[PDB]
């Protein structure tokens, strides 16, 4: 009954990712005064299936100069780690209930970076290498700010357990006492997922396709699936972190409905932002985080350390 | 036997023609009408046609403009770097047969001296709608492929 | 309410195409379900609206 | 066990997809197809040549800042101590020294990329 | 018959806008900042 | 007939990409301004030199 | 074909090597299985492979040559090699580790029968095993490529053209001179 | 043009304009696709008299260049200095 | 741009390479009702610049 | 006259300064940009439903070529070769001779449609309205050779499209 539970998690994720690509193409279409897919299936509903089948019957390529083992390893890590990020999510019950779910996701997200570094490096081509080193730059920009932003929020929750964030937000969303952190967190998730305006490791208009320019067919699809699975997961995490849904233990489906709507809307906002802004220069991303978010995050970290003590609002360990 | 491979062709053909990704590759004037096919009035994306810059992630090459001798080795290169199956659409008189520079010392008299061409779209330039007619004609060519039926009868 | 009047034009489209079967035929053949005035028909069976 | 089962399934599914991707499609491999990509013209030199890092000084500072989080991450637990007078002083002390280190590198142009 | 060719209407055409029009919107900085701190205090409470 | 239409020439002050972007956008506005004059002042008559 | 069309030119090529051949490519692909199995260690078979362009030019010259009618030609390369020397040279030009080991004739039809089960293009067959280990015939009574104006191309000039794609990145840029020619049978 | 009042309100508020007055989709304000025939005017040279071509021949009044100097007093410039442009009174500062 | 291509096509029959302006004038006169449509387009264009 | 696109010094009163600090910190001008694309999301898209809906064209449209006839069915082309002389692309090739009845008619009339620039000069030069560019633009082919038209192809195009060609010429000949 646990293996069935695992399949009830990852198969829907791959279906949600498939239809997220359709929803992105439609939403950007209408914001761009056009329609987007509406021929392949009614309202384009069969488009993701056609794209999936086409890629997996397309010829994969191993570049002559590439490092074979790392070339193939890199897409497997990308999808493997993207799905691993979902096992601790309380929806409202996690598949795996971790004491330190917040830190587990931080560690896995750091490991998922290497699927970019090694794919770009193993490709042994210049555009792939340039994209890979942008990933190094991008991680340096957001990782320090991201962890300290989380720490400030967890000082009101009192735990690293993701399920405790549900209990913390039983009377009120944490976005009220921490909207300055929610703002910087929301930006950090765009940088963390290589999403526009921080889509730099791929950066179509500068690097052709960046770190995965040499990938084709199925191996390319794994990277694309991993990206969109990370988009949804990070918006679920944002919803749990700042827009806590009340949980009724006798009607857990009602949590899952309200919780899903919030995550969809947050994911829709990622598409909305992509349609609205130009791309950052990747040294301007580093300065944004280090010169703006970091000084403010450090100050808010001290503030949220002190605030529970001075207001006598320290949460419990459980 | 025949019935299963017959349906399987219909499936792989349907997927390939419903998900056609042209290389982001334009040469001259005709690339402007290629832009207008991506623009709202015609919205190529609604047919499942999506530009992708990398040759590795492209199914179709639309040769949109004049091919010079200096450019010819580069065009052949990115064509060779597409994974298969791959298709070439020749757009406009210059690509089709040299056109108005046909007698120039620096122009390739038709891109079909360099790559195989599936569809020839006439015009100088073809209207955006005429190119869309060519793309849909390429789709109907792919709908008629018999890869598995022929394999089964080998 | 407007939202109800919008939803009544969706059902007039279904009947305007001759029932659910006719509505689905145009939806899958043409990816459109608008109902327009029949202007004419040619000798090959094409219908113009 | 459950966690190990979950990790194995995730990376087992990913590997199966790669295997299918490599053995299902019809392949036609030749030298020009697999040559390195660079916009239609042959690459000029090796992609293994050194690639200068302009943000090298920020990259080292990240290593030192990236260890501040390990020292600060225990703070939610430390807030449960009886000795809150000592806590808050030491927690604020660490963050301020981290802020001071950032200010020093900032004012001394350590965050500017080299040209 | 009199000459007929594409011409403007006898009175001419109506005015055509061209100048930049980016209207002003929103609240003062004070009001926006005040709303935010009001939100924070209720959140802390 | 450019001596018979009124329009302004946009001018930058920093010689950078942003100023050239603003010059081009303001040039589009001045094009509409000229087009309004051409529409109103279109004269009658032949369209090519009466010299066969 | 001889009785049906008495005036037909019949061409009898040795194994042909070229970019898309099933000869040099065939040996180079055996690396995927570790060692290179050979009947009698490849010390019993002699081959005289001929270049694809030589065969093509010979065919084209037969069309135009009025004296090629009713004749039979043997298109063979310029040098005869022991199979073991040939396959060892294939691995040197590809820069892949060569681990030959003998495999008896009966056991190496069993492997050939196992590969025949693919409904696709077999990787190898029993008949393929027989042909590869068949000694190339010496037929002096038949006119050759030289009688059609074609000068046979040595395997050494064109091996790199075919086998470069089989190298790893470390060895892709080795020149034609870096590998000494295989020993020939005089 | 078919958008409901609520949606008209919503996209007006979001954009900050009155989008309905200046829709980017054309309806029936455009010219009819069937027009009456024109009757185009003729040029100045459509006269029956006093119209000899040799009095209106531009190509034949072109002359070879004037040789100023051939190798076979105050200083001058090519033309008067250009006047300095004046600022617009329509909108001097964008 | 698509609607301005229609003006090119209406005067010359081609959306882009009109070949319309020639030494001596233009090839053909403006078709009846074109100047009305150009005015209709120009009435709204500045708003499009504003959105940009 | 001229105007300055970027030469304005911002005011330094605490209200204006505080307004800009709110803009920097509350992202108000980036939020405002989100409003614009939101407004477009609720606008009717401009996409037409091709091939069931077509883009608008005019009677002057320059499309596929066709050779025309008189009402009797006689060809209008008299092998004057004015179209062949004016063709900027040298896309026209003509041969002629006296017909069996003595008529001046072509025995070859080729248009290399991959040389042609669809410029319409040929139909301007023709003194009898023989060669025209019809309204068809949907004739893409699967082979290059299919775009090398000979007289039989062009005459068939004339018979195929004459109903529309005549109506377009009727609507525009008074501008010529
Ligand atoms: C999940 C699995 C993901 C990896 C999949 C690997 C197999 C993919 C198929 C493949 O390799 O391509 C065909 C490739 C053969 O094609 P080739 O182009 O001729 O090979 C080129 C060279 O062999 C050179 O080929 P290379 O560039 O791949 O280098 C060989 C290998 C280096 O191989 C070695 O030198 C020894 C083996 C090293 C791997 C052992 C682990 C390394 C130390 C970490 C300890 C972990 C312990 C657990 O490179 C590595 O460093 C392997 C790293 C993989 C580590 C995975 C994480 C554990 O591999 C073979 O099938 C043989
Ligand atoms: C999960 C979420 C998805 C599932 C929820 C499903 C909720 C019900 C959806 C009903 C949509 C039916 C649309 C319709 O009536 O077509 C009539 C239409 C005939 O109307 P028409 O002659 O074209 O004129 C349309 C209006 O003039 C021109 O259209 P319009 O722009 O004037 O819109 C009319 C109407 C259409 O809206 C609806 O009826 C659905 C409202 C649900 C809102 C959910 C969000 O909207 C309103 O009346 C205003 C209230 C709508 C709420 C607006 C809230 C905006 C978000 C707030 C802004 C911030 C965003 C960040 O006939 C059709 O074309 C049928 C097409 C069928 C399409 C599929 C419909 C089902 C949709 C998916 C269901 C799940 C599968
Ligand atoms: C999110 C995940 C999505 C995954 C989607 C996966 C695709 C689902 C749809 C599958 C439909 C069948 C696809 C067949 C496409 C085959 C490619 C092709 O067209 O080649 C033409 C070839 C025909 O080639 P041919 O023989 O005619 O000639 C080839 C030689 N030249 C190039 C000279 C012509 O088809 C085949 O060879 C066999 C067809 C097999 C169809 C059934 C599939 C079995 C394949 C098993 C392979 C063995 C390894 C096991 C791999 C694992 C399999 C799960
Ligand atoms: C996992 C399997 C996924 C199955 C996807 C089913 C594909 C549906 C489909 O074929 O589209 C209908 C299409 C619809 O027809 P169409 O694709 O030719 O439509 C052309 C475009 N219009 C209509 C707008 C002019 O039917 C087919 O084309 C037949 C293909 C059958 C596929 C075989 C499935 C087995
Ligand atoms: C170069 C190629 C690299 C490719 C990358 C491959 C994927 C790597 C995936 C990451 C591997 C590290 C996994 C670390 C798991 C940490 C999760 C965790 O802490 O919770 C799991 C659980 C402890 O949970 P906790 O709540 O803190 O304590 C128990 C209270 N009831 O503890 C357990 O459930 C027991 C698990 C112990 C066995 C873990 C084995 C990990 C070893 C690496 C594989
Ligand atoms: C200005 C644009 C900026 C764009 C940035 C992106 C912003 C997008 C925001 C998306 C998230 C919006 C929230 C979605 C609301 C869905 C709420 C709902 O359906 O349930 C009702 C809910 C109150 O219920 P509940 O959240 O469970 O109670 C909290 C106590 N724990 O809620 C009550 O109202
Ligand atoms: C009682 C005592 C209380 C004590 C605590 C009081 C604290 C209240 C005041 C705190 C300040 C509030 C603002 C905090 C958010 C961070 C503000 C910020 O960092 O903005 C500056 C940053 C850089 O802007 P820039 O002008 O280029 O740099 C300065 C020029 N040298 O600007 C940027 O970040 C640019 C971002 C570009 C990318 C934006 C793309 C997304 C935009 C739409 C998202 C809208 C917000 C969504 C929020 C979602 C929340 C779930
Ligand atoms: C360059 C080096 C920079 C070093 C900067 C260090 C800054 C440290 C500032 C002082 C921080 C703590 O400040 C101190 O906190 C404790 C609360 O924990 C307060 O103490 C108060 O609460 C505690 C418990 O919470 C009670 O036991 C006590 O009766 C009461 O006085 C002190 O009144 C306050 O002075
Ligand atoms: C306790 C946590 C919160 C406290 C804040 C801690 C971080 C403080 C960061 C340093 C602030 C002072 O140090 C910083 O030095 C540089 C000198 O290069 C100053 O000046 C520089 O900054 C800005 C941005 O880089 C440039 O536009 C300017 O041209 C340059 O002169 C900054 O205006 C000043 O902010
Ligand atoms: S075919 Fe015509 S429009 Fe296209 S590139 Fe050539 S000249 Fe330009
Ligand atoms: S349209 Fe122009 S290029 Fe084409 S045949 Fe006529 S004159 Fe020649
Ligand atoms: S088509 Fe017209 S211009 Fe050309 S040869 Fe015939 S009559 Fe003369």
């Amino acid at each position: 009954m646990f293996m069935i539970n695992i399949l009830m998690l990852i198969i829907p994720i791959l279906l949600a990712v498939a239809f997220l690509t359709l929803v992105e193409r439609k939403v950007l279409g209408y914001m761009q005064l056009r329609k987007g897919p509406n021929v392949v299936g009614p309202y384009g509903l069969l488009q993701p299936i056609a794209d999936a089948i086409k890629l997996f019957i397309k010829e994969p390529l191993r570049p002559a100069t590439s490092s074979a083992s790392m070339f193939i390893l890199a897409p497997i890590m990308a999808l493997g780690l993207a799905l691993t990020m979902w096992i601790p999510l309380p929806m409202p019950y996690p598949l795996i209930n971790m004491n330190l779910g917040v830190l587990f996701m931080l560690a896995m997200s750091s490991l998922a970076v290497y699927s970019i570094l090694w794919s770009g490096w193993a490709s042994n081509s210049k555009y792939a290498l340039i994209g890979a080193l942008r990933a190094v730059a991008q991680t340096i920009s957001y990782e320090v700010t991201l962890a300290i932003i989380l720490l400030s929020v967890l000082l009101m929750s009192g735990s690293f357990t993701l399920s405790t964030l549900i209990t913390t937000q039983e009377q009120m969303w944490l976005i009220l006492p921490a909207w300055p952190l929610a703002m910087m967190w929301f930006i950090s998730t765009l940088a963390e997922t290589n999403r526009a305006p921080f889509d730099l490791t791929e950066g179509e208009s500068e690097l052709v396709s960046g770190f995965n320019v040499e990938y084709a067919a199925g191996p390319f699809a794994l990277f694309f699936m991993a990206e969109y699975a990370n988009i949804i997961m990070m918006n679920i995490f944002t919803a749990i972190l700042f827009l806590g849904t009340s949980h009724n233990p006798h009607m857990p489906e009602l949590y899952t409905i309200n919780f899903t709507i919030k995550s969809l809307l947050l994911t829709m906002s990622f598409l909305w932002i992509r349609a609205s802004y130009p791309r950052f220069r990747y040294d301007q991303l580093m300065h944004l985080l280090w010169k703006n978010f970091l000084p403010l995050t450090l100050a808010l970290c001290m503030w949220h350390v002190s605030l529970p003590i001075l207001t006598s609002g320290i949460p419990p360990q459980t | 036997g025949e019935y299963v491979v017959a349906k399987l062709d219909d499936l792989i053909n349907w997927a390939r023609r419903s998900s056609l990704w042209p290389m982001t590759f334009g040469l001259a004037c005709c690339a402007v009408e290629m832009m207008h096919m991506a623009a709202p009035r015609y919205d190529m994306d609604r047919f499942g046609v999506v530009f992708r810059a990398s040759p590795r992630q492209s199914d179709v090459m639309i040769v949109a403009g004049t091919l010079t001798n200096k450019m010819a080795p580069a065009l052949r290169k990115v064509y060779d770097q597409m994974p298969e199956p791959r298709y070439v659409v020749s757009m406009g008189s210059c690509a089709n047969g040299g056109g108005y520079y046909h007698y120039s010392y620096s122009v390739v008299r038709g891109c079909d001296r360099i790559v195989p061409v599936d569809i020839y779209v006439p015009g100088c330039p073809p209207t955006a709608e005429a190119l869309l007619y060519g793309i849909l004609q390429l789709q109907k060519k792919i709908k008629r492929e018999k890869r598995l039926r022929i394999w089964y009868r080998r | 309410m407007e939202l109800l009047q919008v939803l009544k034009r969706g059902l007039q489209q279904v009947s305007g195409h001759g029932g659910l079967r006719g509505y689905l035929r145009v939806l899958f053949r043409a990816n459109d379900v608008r109902v327009g005035t029949l202007v004419g028909e040619d000798k090959y069976g094409n219908k113009y609206y | 066990m459950n966690l190990m089962l979950a990790l194995l399934t995730n990376f087992t599914l990913a590997t199966l997809l790669v295997i299918i991707a490599f053995w299902l499609p019809q392949l036609n491999v030749y030298s020009e197809k697999t040559s390195p990509y660079e916009c239609g013209f042959d690459p000029m030199g090796s992609a293994r040549l050194p690639f200068s890092m302009k943000f090298f000084l920020v990259a080292i500072t990240f290593l030192l800042f990236d260890l501040e989080i390990a020292l600060l991450l225990p703070l939610p637990w430390a807030s449960q101590t009886a000795n809150l007078n000592t806590m808050l002083t030491m927690a604020l002390f660490l963050i301020i020294l981290l802020a001071v280190s950032l200010a020093y590198e900032w004012t001394q142009k350590g965050l500017e990329w080299t040209e | 018959s009199k000459v007929k060719q594409d011409m403007p209407p006898v009175g001419g055409y109506g005015p055509i806008d061209y100048k930049r029009n980016l209207p002003r919107r929103g609240l003062s900085g004070y009001s926006m900042f005040a709303v935010g701190i009001g939100a924070l205090l209720f959140g802390y409470w | 007939v450019y001596d018979q239409v009124e329009f302004d020439v946009p001018i930058g002050s920093r010689g950078d990409c942003y100023d050239r972007y603003l010059c081009r956008v303001e040039e589009m506005r001045q094009s509409i301004r000229i087009i309004s004059q051409c529409l109103n002042k279109m004269p009658p008559g032949e369209i090519k030199v009466d010299d066969a | 074909v001889r009785e049906t069309f008495p005036e037909a030119t019949i061409i009898k090529p040795a194994e042909i090597f070229g970019r898309e051949d099933r000869f040099l490519n065939y040996f180079a692909n055996i690396r995927w299985f570790g060692g290179v199995p050979l009947i009698s260690l490849g010390k019993k078979t002699v081959k005289q492979p001929v270049y694809i362009v030589d065969v093509t030019k010979g065919i084209i010259n037969a069309i135009k040559d009025p004296d090629a009618r009713g004749k039979t030609f043997a298109f063979v390369g310029p040098s005869r090699y022991l199979l073991f020397d040939l396959v060892q040279y294939v691995f040197a030009v590809a820069h892949r580790p060569f681990l030959p080991y003998p495999l008896p004739h009966f056991a190496y039809r069993w492997i050939g029968r196992l590969f025949e089960i693919s409904p696709f293009e077999p990787w190898t067959t029993r008949d393929k095993v027989e042909r590869i280990h068949t000694t190339d015939k010496i037929l002096p009574h038949l006119p050759g490529l030289e009688d059609l104006g074609v000068e046979a191309t040595p395997l050494e000039l064109k091996a790199i053209e075919v086998l470069r794609r089989h190298r790893t990145y470390r060895w892709l840029s080795s020149e034609i001179e870096d590998v000494q020619p295989a020993k020939t049978i005089p | 043009a078919s958008a409901t009042r609520f949606i008209q309100w919503l996209r007006n508020w979001a954009s900050g304009r009155d989008l309905q007055a200046k829709l980017q989709l054309r309806y029936q304000e455009i010219s009819k696709r069937t027009q009456p025939p024109p009757k185009l005017p003729v040029g100045p040279s459509h006269k029956l008299s006093n119209n000899y071509y040799c009095t209106r021949d531009g190509r034949r009044e072109a002359m070879p260049p004037s040789i100023v100097m051939s190798s076979q007093k105050k200083a001058v410039s090519p033309a008067p200095p250009i006047k300095r442009w004046e600022l617009s009174q329509d909108e001097p500062y964008l | 741009r698509e609607k301005m291509f229609e003006f090119y096509e209406r005067v010359s029959g081609a959306r882009m390479h009109a070949a319309y302006v020639r030494p001596g004038g233009v090839h053909q006169d403006l078709p009846l009702g074109l100047m009305d449509d150009i005015y209709e387009f120009s009435k709204n264009f500045s708003l499009r610049i504003d959105e940009l | 006259t001229y105007k300055y696109v970027n030469l304005r010094e911002p005011s330094m009163d605490m209200k204006s300064v505080t307004d800009r600090a709110a803009q920097t910190l509350l992202w108000t001008e980036l939020i405002r940009g989100l409003g614009m694309t939101l407004s477009y999301l609720f606008r009717e898209p401009a996409t037409i439903n091709y091939p069931f809906e077509k883009g608008p064209l005019s009677p002057r449209f320059r499309g596929e070529h066709a050779l025309r006839r008189y009402p009797s069915g006689e060809e209008r082309c008299i092998a004057c070769k004015l179209c062949e002389a004016v063709c900027p692309a040298q896309a026209i090739t003509i041969e002629a001779e006296p017909r069996a009845d003595g008529s001046r008619r072509t025995t070859r009339y080729d248009i290399d449609m991959t040389k042609c620039i669809y410029c319409g000069f040929c139909q301007e030069a023709c003194p009898v309205d023989a060669i025209v560019e019809g309204p068809n633009f949907e004739f893409s082919t699967e082979t290059h050779e299919e775009l090398l038209y000979n007289k039989e192809k062009l005459l068939n195009n004339g018979d195929k499209w004459e109903a529309e060609i005549a109506a377009n010429i009727q609507a525009d000949y008074l501008y010529r």
